[PDB]
C-alpha cells in the first residue's frame, strides 16, 4: 500500500501549501484594508499633495490659513496659493460639488458641514474643529444699535428661540458569507446523489 | 427701514425656491433670515 | 496650611521657602513673600509686548526678589536678569498609563450561523441514514471549517498586527502625530512660551493644536493641568521637577518621553538689581554646601486565548457529567 | 610628504591653534584654521578643508585631494512558544492532559465524541491564534525601516540630528535653502546644548552611545565604518564636496599645487595611499 502512500503524501503536501498560502493572502489583504487612515488630521492633507486641500475662495477661512502664522499651516497657505486656479473654488455648494466630484475637500464652516453632511450621506466630517470662530452681526463702525445688537441678541439667546431655529433650518459577516451559500448548494447536490443511489438500489 | 444686505448660503439663507421672487424680505427665507 | 492663622512671609512652604530662607541666611537679606496678582508666571504679552505676572511685577521693579521656580529664558532673559540656575530643569510630557475575546475577530452572528450550519449538516449526516453522498459532504464540511478557520487566522492576524503597531505615545513625536490625548500645559507659560516660540516643528505644531483649542486645551494651573490629566486624556506638557514630585505621589500618572528642552528655574530680579550678582554668588556657595540637594530631598521627594481554555474546561465537565448520565 | 617632494620645500606641520574645522563666524572672521589662513598665520593650510563656497570667498582652495559627501552614521532557538503568551503554553499541556484524562475516565461512543469536539474547538483556536500572533511579529518586524532618508530623522524628534560642532557640514546645512535641510538647521540649532559635539572620534562615540548620529563626511564615514562595525552608513551622500588644498589667495604655488596635485593624481599613489590608510533559519 505503498503507491498509494506516495500519492497520499504529496497530496497532503500540497493541500497544506495551498491552504497555508491562502490564510496568509486573506492575511495580507484584510491587515492593508484596516491600516489604512487614509487622512484625518488636516495637517496631512496638507502634507498630502494627492489630495486637493480647498477653500471657499477669497473667503474668511482664507483669510485664516492663508494670513495664518502656525506652521503646518503657513505650508497650508503656500499650496492653497501654490496651483490655485487648480486649487480654489468659490461657491460652497460648488464646494460640496467638488468634494462630491474628486479628491477635493471643501474647508467649510462647522456650520456648513453640518447642514451639509445631515443633508448628503456621502460625505464625512474629516477632521476636528481647525479653530474657534462665529458668524457675528457685522455693522458699521459704531453702528446706530450695535450695543442694542448684542443686547437683543443676548435677550434672544435667552429667548432661546434661535437654537428652536437651529433645529428648526438648521436640521466580518457579510464579508464571508458566500461560504454559507456553497454549503447550502453542496448539500443539496449530495442529498440529489444519495437519493439516485437510492433509486439504483 | 434698515439697509440689511447679505449673499446668500445654503443653508443659512434658505434661498427657498420662490420663483414668484418678491421684494426684499418676502423674496427669501431661511435660519438667518428668520433670525433676522 | 495649618491650624491657625499665619500670613505673607509665614504663610509658605516647600523648597523655594527653603531657598528664601538659606538665601536670607547667606545673604543678610529680609524679606517678606507676596504672591503673584495676576495668578500666572506671566509671560511678555500677545500683542502688548509688556510682561504679565510676576515677569511684569519685577518688570515694573515692584518687588525684589523672584524666588520662584521661574524659567531662565532667554526671552525672560531680555525682560529681566536671573541668577545662576538654583535647578536643573525641562519640559516633559506627563499622561496617564475576555471570555467572548476569544471569538472576537469573527462578527458575532457568523459565528453563530456556523454552530447552525454545524447542526444542520449533522442533520443531513443523520437523515443520509434512510457512501459516496457521505463522502461529498463531508467534503463540502471540509471546505466549510477550512474557509472559516483560515479567514478568522485572517482576521486575528489582521486585527492583532494593527494594534501591535499603534501602542503606545512614548515619544515626543508619538504625542505629536497623534490627536487623541489633549497635549499642553496651564496658561502665561515659560513652558508653553518654549513650546510656543519654538522652531522645532513637531513642537511648532503641537502649539498650533494647543493654542488653536487654547480655551480648553491650556489650563491655568499646574495642579489644573494634574487633575485634567488625572481625569482625562488631558495631557500636560509640564516641567521636570514637577513632574518629579508629582509623579512619586500619584501612581495612576505616568512620565512618559524624554527632555524636550533644557532649562533652569532660578532667583529673578529686575535689570539693576545689585543684590543679584552677590545672590548667584552666594547660590553657589549653596550648591557648594548641598542645602540645594538636601532641599531637594526635603521637599521635592492569557488575554483571551485564556477565555477559550475556560470554553473547553467547561465543555469537558459538561461531557463527563454526560457519562455519569451513560453510567446511569 | 608626497607633495613636498614635488615643491622640494619643507613643510613645518603644526596643530590649528584653536583645531576647530574653520567656520565664518558673524564676527566676519573665519573661525579655526580657516581663521589661521584668513590670518596668514599659516599658508598651507593642509588639512582635510572641506572646500565649501565660505570656505572659497575666505581663501583659496586648490583641485580637491578626494571628493566628498555628507553622510550620516547611525547605530544599528527560543522562539518557538515566544509568539504565545509564555506563561499560556503550560496551562496548554495540562489542558492536553486533562482532557486525556477525562478520556482515560471515559474508557472505564457519544460521550467520548463530545470532548472529541471540545478538544477538536480548542486545538483549532489555539494554533490559529498562534499563526496569527507569529504573523503579527513578524510583520511589525519587516515593516520597520526606521531612518533612511535624512529628511526623515530630520522629522524625527525622537533621533537627534547631529553634526560637528561648528563644522564645515555645520555650514551646509546651516547656511542652507533647501526646505528639509532648512528644518534641519533648525533643530540643529534649537536644543544645541543637547544636539550639537565638537570631536570627530565623539562623534563616532555619540553615535555608538545613543541615538544620535554624526552628520560626517564622506571618508569619515569609510574610515569610521570600515574600522568599526556597529555603525550604519545611514542615507546616501547628501551633497558634493571635496577636501581641497586650501591656501592663501594669490598663493606661491596654488597653480602648481593644482598642477601637481593632477601629476600626482596621474601618478595615481595618492589612490595607492587611499588604500593604505583609508583602508528564517
Amino acid at each position: 500500500a505503498l503507491s498509494t502512500r506516495i500519492v497520499s503524501g504529496v497530496w497532503w503536501a500540497f493541500t497544506l501549501i495551498i491552504i497555508s498560502s491562502y490564510t496568509a493572502n486573506l492575511a495580507a489583504f484584510l491587515t492593508v484594508q484596516r491600516m489604512e487612515v487614509p487622512v484625518e488630521s488636516a495637517d496631512d492633507l496638507a502634507d498630502q499633495t494627492n489630495i486637493e486641500y480647498g477653500t471657499i475662495h477669497a473667503g474668511s477661512t482664507m483669510t485664516f490659513f492663508q494670513n495664518s502664522r502656525y506652521q503646518t499651516y503657513q505650508r497650508m497657505w503656500n499650496y492653497m496659493q501654490s496651483k490655485q486656479p487648480s486649487v480654489f473654488v468659490k461657491s460652497t455648494e460648488e464646494g460640496i460639488a467638488r468634494v462630491l466630484n474628486s479628491r477635493y475637500a471643501f474647508l467649510l464652516e462647522s456650520t456648513m458641514n453640518e447642514y451639509h453632511r445631515r443633508l448628503n450621506c456621502n460625505l464625512t466630517q474629516i477632521g476636528g474643529l481647525l479653530d474657534t470662530k462665529g458668524y457675528g452681526i457685522g455693522m458699521p463702525l459704531g453702528s446706530p444699535f450695535r450695543d442694542e445688537i448684542t443686547l437683543a441678541i443676548l435677550q434672544l439667546q435667552e429667548n432661546n428661540r434661535l437654537e428652536i431655529l437651529k433645529r428648526k433650518w438648521w436640521e466580518g459577516m457579510e464579508n464571508i458569507g458566500g461560504i454559507f451559500v456553497v454549503l447550502i448548494a453542496g448539500l443539496i447536490i449530495a442529498v440529489f446523489v444519495a437519493v439516485m443511489e437510492f433509486i439504483y438500489k | 427701514t434698515l439697509v440689511v444686505t447679505t449673499i446668500l448660503e445654503n443653508p443659512y439663507v434658505m434661498r427657498r425656491p420662490n420663483f414668484q421672487a418678491l421684494s426684499g424680505n418676502e423674496r427669501f427665507e431661511g435660519f438667518c433670515v428668520d433670525m433676522l | 496650611k495649618s491650624d491657625k492663622p499665619l500670613y505673607g512671609n509665614d504663610r509658605f512652604e516647600g523648597y523655594c521657602i527653603d531657598l528664601l530662607r538659606e538665601l536670607s541666611t547667606i545673604l543678610g537679606f529680609t524679606y517678606e513673600i507676596r504672591l503673584v496678582e495676576d495668578g500666572k508666571y506671566g509671560a511678555q504679552d500677545d500683542v502688548n509686548g509688556q510682561w504679565n505676572g510676576m515677569v511684569r511685577e519685577l518688570i515694573d521693579h515692584k518687588a525684589d526678589l523672584a524666588v520662584a521656580p521661574l524659567a531662565i529664558t532667554y526671552v525672560r532673559e531680555k525682560v529681566i536678569d536671573f541668577s545662576k540656575p538654583f535647578m536643573t530643569l525641562g519640559i516633559s510630557i506627563l499622561y496617564r498609563k475576555g471570555v467572548f475575546s476569544f471569538l472576537n475577530p469573527l462578527s458575532p452572528d457568523i459565528w453563530m450561523y456556523v454552530l447552525l450550519a454545524y447542526l444542520g449538516v449533522s442533520v443531513v449526516l443523520f437523515v443520509i441514514a434512510r457512501a459516496l453522498s457521505t463522502r461529498i459532504v463531508g467534503g463540502i464540511w471540509w471546505f466549510f471549517t477550512l474557509i472559516i478557520i483560515s479567514s478568522y487566522t485572517a482576521n486575528l492576524a489582521a486585527f492583532l498586527t494593527v494594534e501591535r503597531m499603534e501602542s503606545p505615545i512614548d515619544s515626543a513625536d508619538d504625542l505629536a502625530k497623534q490627536t487623541k490625548i489633549e497635549y499642553g500645559a496651564v496658561e502665561d507659560g515659560a513652558t508653553m512660551t518654549f513650546f510656543k516660540k519654538s522652531k522645532i516643528s513637531t513642537y511648532d505644531k503641537m502649539w498650533a493644536f494647543m493654542s488653536s483649542r487654547r480655551q480648553s486645551v491650556l489650563v491655568k494651573s499646574n495642579e489644573e493641568g494634574i487633575q485634567r490629566v488625572l481625569t482625562s486624556d488631558y495631557a500636560f506638557l509640564m516641567e521636570s521637577t514637577t513632574i518629579e514630585f508629582v509623579t512619586q505621589r500619584n501612581c495612576n500618572l505616568t512620565q512618559i518621553g524624554g527632555l524636550i528642552d533644557s532649562k533652569g528655574y532660578g532667583v529673578g530680579t529686575p535689570m539693576g538689581s545689585p543684590y543679584r550678582d552677590k545672590i548667584t554668588i552666594a547660590i553657589l556657595q549653596l550648591q557648594e554646601e548641598g542645602k540645594l540637594h538636601m532641599m531637594k530631598e526635603k521637599w521635592w521627594r492569557v488575554q483571551n486565548i485564556g477565555g477559550i481554555f475556560i470554553v473547553l474546561a467547561a465543555g469537558l465537565v459538561l461531557s463527563v457529567f454526560v457519562a455519569v448520565g451513560e453510567f446511569l | 610628504r608626497e607633495l613636498a617632494e614635488l615643491l622640494r620645500f619643507r613643510y613645518r606641520l603644526r596643530l590649528v591653534e584653536d583645531g576647530l574645522y574653520g567656520a565664518p563666524e558673524p564676527n566676519g572672521s573665519w573661525t579655526g584654521m580657516v581663521g589661521e589662513l584668513i590670518n596668514r598665520k599659516a599658508d598651507l593650510a593642509v588639512a582635510a578643508f572641506t572646500i565649501t563656497a565660505e570656505r572659497e570667498k575666505v581663501i583659496d582652495f586648490s583641485k580637491p585631494f578626494m571628493t566628498l559627501g555628507i553622510s550620516i552614521l547611525y547605530r544599528v532557538y527560543f522562539s518557538f512558544l515566544d509568539p504565545f503568551s509564555p506563561a499560556v503554553w503550560l496551562f496548554m499541556l495540562l489542558a492536553y492532559l486533562a482532557v486525556s484524562v477525562v478520556l482515560f475516565l471515559a474508557a472505564r461512543a457519544l460521550s467520548t465524541r463530545i470532548v472529541s469536539g471540545v478538544w477538536w474547538a480548542f486545538t483549532l483556536i489555539i494554533i490559529s491564534s498562534y499563526t496569527a500572533n507569529l504573523a503579527a511579529f513578524l510583520t511589525v518586524q519587516r515593516m520597520e525601516v526606521p531612518v533612511e532618508s535624512a529628511d526623515d530623522l530630520a522629522d524625527q524628534t525622537n533621533i537627534e540630528y547631529g553634526t560637528i560642532h561648528a563644522g564645515s557640514t555645520m555650514t551646509f546645512f546651516q547656511n542652507s535653502r533647501y526646505q528639509t535641510y532648512q528644518r534641519m538647521w533648525n533643530y540643529m540649532q534649537s536644543k544645541q546644548p543637547s544636539v550639537f559635539v565638537k570631536s570627530t572620534e565623539e562623534g563616532i562615540a555619540r553615535v555608538l552611545n545613543s541615538r544620535y548620529a554624526f552628520l560626517l563626511e564622506s571618508t569619515m564615514n569609510e574610515y569610521h565604518r570600515r574600522l568599526n562595525c556597529n555603525l550604519t552608513q545611514i542615507g546616501g551622500l547628501l551633497d558634493t564636496k571635496g577636501y581641497g588644498i586650501g591656501m592663501p589667495l594669490g598663493s606661491p604655488f596654488r597653480d602648481e599645487i593644482t598642477l601637481a596635485i593632477l601629476q600626482l593624481q596621474e601618478n595615481n599613489r595618492l589612490e595607492i595611499l587611499k588604500r593604505k590608510w583609508w583602508e528564517g533559519m
